[PDB]
């Protein structure tokens, strides 16, 4: 896979409909399958990771499948370079290191669906010199997301204002810390 | 976010409006297109000349504004402006445009 | 208990209702509890078995006590011969022998309510030389129900028609695939 | 921390509020944070122990930021003295030992908050030579409560009309049950 | 109002279009740009060429009309006209295009 | 129908997305303009640029398959897409269109 | 599902309407009985015989399809057939008698 | 329309309540069938008899009208009624139950 | 109220499974006919037996009670109960089935 | 809940319907304070007295209750009886005023 | 009826106001009681008095009368007046309380 | 606004109460009477004391903070807190209440 493997994001209303989705696609292309399981409250969550090429191909056998516009399918996304910070979350949660600056800043996002959480995390870390902590997928949430990320003021407001640009009304709070307390450093 | 389309009869003063709108924070991008030909009639004849013409990105929020400083800067009394917003939009870019204003 | 022992399944709105029912069916005879917990979206199922007999006086007592009609109660089985089959994942969720022939076909399916998932299974595994794979109640959920099963593709289509034909409007999906990929076998 | 420590419950509607309440809640007093974690149905849950001058402290500034009367918050409460048997219940869910004397009644109570849930319990277990069994905090039960009790059908009652009193509309299902089976026992 | 926008193969044609357009009072402005290039599959074989891009404006009374002319005049035998109606403008323009027509 | 609207920094990059976009049957018409100015801060400085612009057709079903495919293939980490729709069409274009998708 | 009534002179002929109807797929089981007597008047005169009466089962979807073939094979010009849907039904023979269809 | 069903406990009284029901123009067609077995608790023991079971048809204005007269006639005090209601039913005999009474 | 239909392969085990639900104070009466005969296909071959049918009353709140015993005690694995509910019914026998339970 | 509010000419007094009140499972809690000074016009002249103020507990349901066993005891003719809801209260002693009672 | 609730620095003063209220048929009844501890801060410090309370009967309509009238009388420039409506009341007193005034 | 009523078994803890509730900016005034006897059945026997009231003023925004504090505060496990609000107030004290806090 690429330094930055193509993430290919689907969330539909059915198991049964994504697993045709899963099988058509792997007819298609030979992408890799990272995980399809159901998912809260009820949700099929499919991922997948290959060459753009192979990922687009998948895609194109996934959306002929997906009875586009019946309503069975509620969001889709892609994204074409995963920033290298991403990567260690993907897998896994893997906490973050201890935090080594006492003098940061912190926001905390929160969406409605996996996809706009994912593309706007991405795009956040590729804008400024911020470091992310902590991120929920869907699970036991009842299909929801949020994220969270530290910096210096000045760019903190930069990426909030990019964030609202980025979410629209899929945004649902969005929010600025300038001096957290030492109690919840790593308490989180 | 919209679309905002103007006219000018030279370049160098299309790119004039252009710098003095993109030096105050109202803008993102700037777009230009030259060797335009203007046909129409006065007071009763035929004319054709040779212009440019200038497309515009923008938020939503923020269309009055650069609406009213172009009316406050173009040079002939009546300039053109018109405006579109185009229906659907990438996230990247809607977050772009954020970006660079 | 019978080699194909009887299977008492009723789901309540109320646990404190799952509680008296339980209480009063042990008055009634001597059945074994399988087992009596709050089920999610906050559900209480009860499970039982024992003679034909004893499992038809402690469904007496049961709809006795249970307010038939007032709406507390939403779903309720039983069934007389449960298949050999069926027992190893009653249970416990015990992962099926890995998959021996590679051109097998297999369906998915998924229901509203326990028990019309473990009839129809319960029926399907009656009809044909197909095999259960997989199959989840009613947790993290909110009540619903899924099962999976193998086969070739004429009986695979007699028992959709059967599943059909069984579940009627409690019915949500219902699906068909003749070829599997590798990458999923085991990998459900 | 006192022997019956005073406990801070406020259930929030967003996450991020709930990180912002914790934030300025620490700020405001040097309590000492038991736990803030995401919960069903996505609500945000915080718990808090401390002196009863730091935790009113505490509770200045969370509701002065919660943005009170705004419909995000839904429920608070707060318990000076929490009754000793309470305690090992408190942290994790200790099964109490097995059931000593047969002819024991049980109660099951339900309701549709935690506080609510938590504060009648206190004060039933403040009222009578009763023991608590049971109790679940609205995970995987989208945000609901309930517990369970046993004592003698005399103080059984007079529990049960203090029980409706302290509950009131919030009370779903309360109940009675006199000589409970051998097969539940331990069983429950 | 409305925005018409076609696409003629050579400037002088579509010169030759605008001019015929304008002689008759229906509209008030017209706009091109050349140097257009236009990929296709033709028996199933791609092709490239050099063509020229022609807008325009109208009030949208007038839409119908001009559409019809230009479907009467236009020389390819399937022609481009595509319509947009801008969703806001200044009122100073729509007076002008009242104005030049 | 919908319109896709998109740049790249230069012609022949631009013709390379168009060539493999019409390759996989996604699309019936592809639209090039270049000598394109960009201008724009950079750490606060002012840039000026030249690149080609690039407009697009398709159907309203195809086009989020039309966006995917240019996100998974043009060539800039943040790629310039916009789409638009018209209000209106002539029926012989939306059988056009139909027709050599 | 539903059930039909139905009923037939003989028993040989109650027999071929069965036979006929079972050999088409169209159902999935037959239910006669027989000593069936008949009374009724006829120009003012009271009437007695020996006939066999005649039940069916179906799901739904398959009555009137039933119903049709019934009137196109029954002997008798006007003949007996009356439809009955169950309130409820156990899972079981739902799945049985889709079975045997 | 709709269906009597009554039982009584021989044969010939059956006959006479057909009888004289038919005579009042109260119905169109009458249908018993003999040897039935009547199983029940008395005083706590288990009987068991030998009678017979009267189905019957009408439309839906005159089962009052039946169910009355039949309440008039019966031998036993407490006498067996049960009403069903056809779901559907062919015109044939719709009309022909009409054509009877 | 309602009724319940089943049938059983011999009369003697219709008459026990009678017998066992008449015990239980579950039902109010009991009815049954013989001699009934049952084709259907069977791995594509037509069948014929004799069997006997059962008919049940009870009144609407003991409707599943009935079911549930019928299930917990009938032989055969897959066995047959139909419901019905009477539209009207005389106060009579209202009284009196639930004078029997 | 709800509050009720009363005065007596006595403290002996007040404490007697206080305590006659309470053998009977009306109430929960009782609130007496005296030295209370009644000025008023009699035939026209001012007049003073000291009295007791009385004050009491109970829940929603039993108001009217408590309000009838008063005005059956109360020893002066026209006796005064004040209602008062309380608009908030904790769920303390909501279950507490319960439990006393 | 409502509810009229006031304080007074000192008991003549109160006894005052009470006097005058009742010499113009404004009111029925008065209520008074000493022995008031206010504490408040005052520029930044604690302070303690002692002073009255009194309490006031009125019908609904009355209330704004009396409200006034007090505003009118009152020493201190900025008086304590509450208002409460009891939201039952017996008959008798609703009687007695048209009677006095 | 609102009123808070609540009781104390002893004045000083009443007032020290009072007193850190002022401290806070929780309140504007606060309100004590003293020698109140509380009778109640314990165990079966009646009692009787002597404590304190406590009567409490504030805006409706600021109720619950107050009754939080008070909970957070008052000695006794199980403390009294009634809550009222007036119908009606006069300008000038909501200007105060305001004022003071």
């Amino acid at each position: 896979d690429p330094e930055r493997p193509a993430l290919g994001i689907l969330e539909l209303s059915s198991y049964a409909r994504g697993v045709k989705v899963a099988d058509a696609a792997l007819k298609a292309a030979p992408v890799k399958l990272l995980k399809c399981e159901p998912v809260e409250p009820g949700r099929a969550l499919i991922m997948l990771l290959g060459e753009p090429e192979d990922v687009a191909k998948a895609m194109i056998a996934a959306l002929d499948v997906a009875g586009l516009g019946s309503g069975n399918l509620i969001d889709y996304a892609l994204i074409p370079e995963i920033h290298p910070q991403l990567l260690p979350f993907l897998k896994e949660y893997k906490k973050s290191e201890p935090i080594k600056d006492p003098n940061k800043a912190i926001i905390v996002a929160e969406v409605s669906t996996v996809a706009a959480a994912i593309e706007a995390a991405d795009v956040a870390l590729r804008l400024a010199n911020v470091e992310l902590t902590s991120m929920r997928l869907a699970e036991h949430i009842g299909g929801r997301a949020s994220f969270t990320l530290i910096g210096d003021k000045e760019d903190v407001e930069k990426a909030a204002r990019a964030i609202r640009g980025v979410a629209g009304e899929r945004l649902l709070d969005l929010e600025i810390i300038e001096k957290p307390v030492e109690a919840l450093i790593g308490n989180e | 976010m919209a679309i905002i389309e103007t006219t000018t009869p030279t370049e160098e003063e299309a790119k004039a409006i252009a710098k003095k709108l993109l030096e105050n924070r109202l803008i993102a991008e700037a777009i230009i297109t030259p060797a335009l030909t203007k046909i129409y009639r006065e007071n009763g004849e035929i004319k054709s000349e040779t212009v440019t013409r200038v497309t515009l990105y923008t938020e939503e929020e923020n269309v009055p504004k650069a609406v009213t400083y172009i009316k406050a800067i173009h040079p002939d009394p009546i300039p053109p402006i018109i405006v579109i917003t185009p229906t659907d939009a990438n996230p990247a870019y809607k977050g772009w445009v954020a970006f660079e204003t």
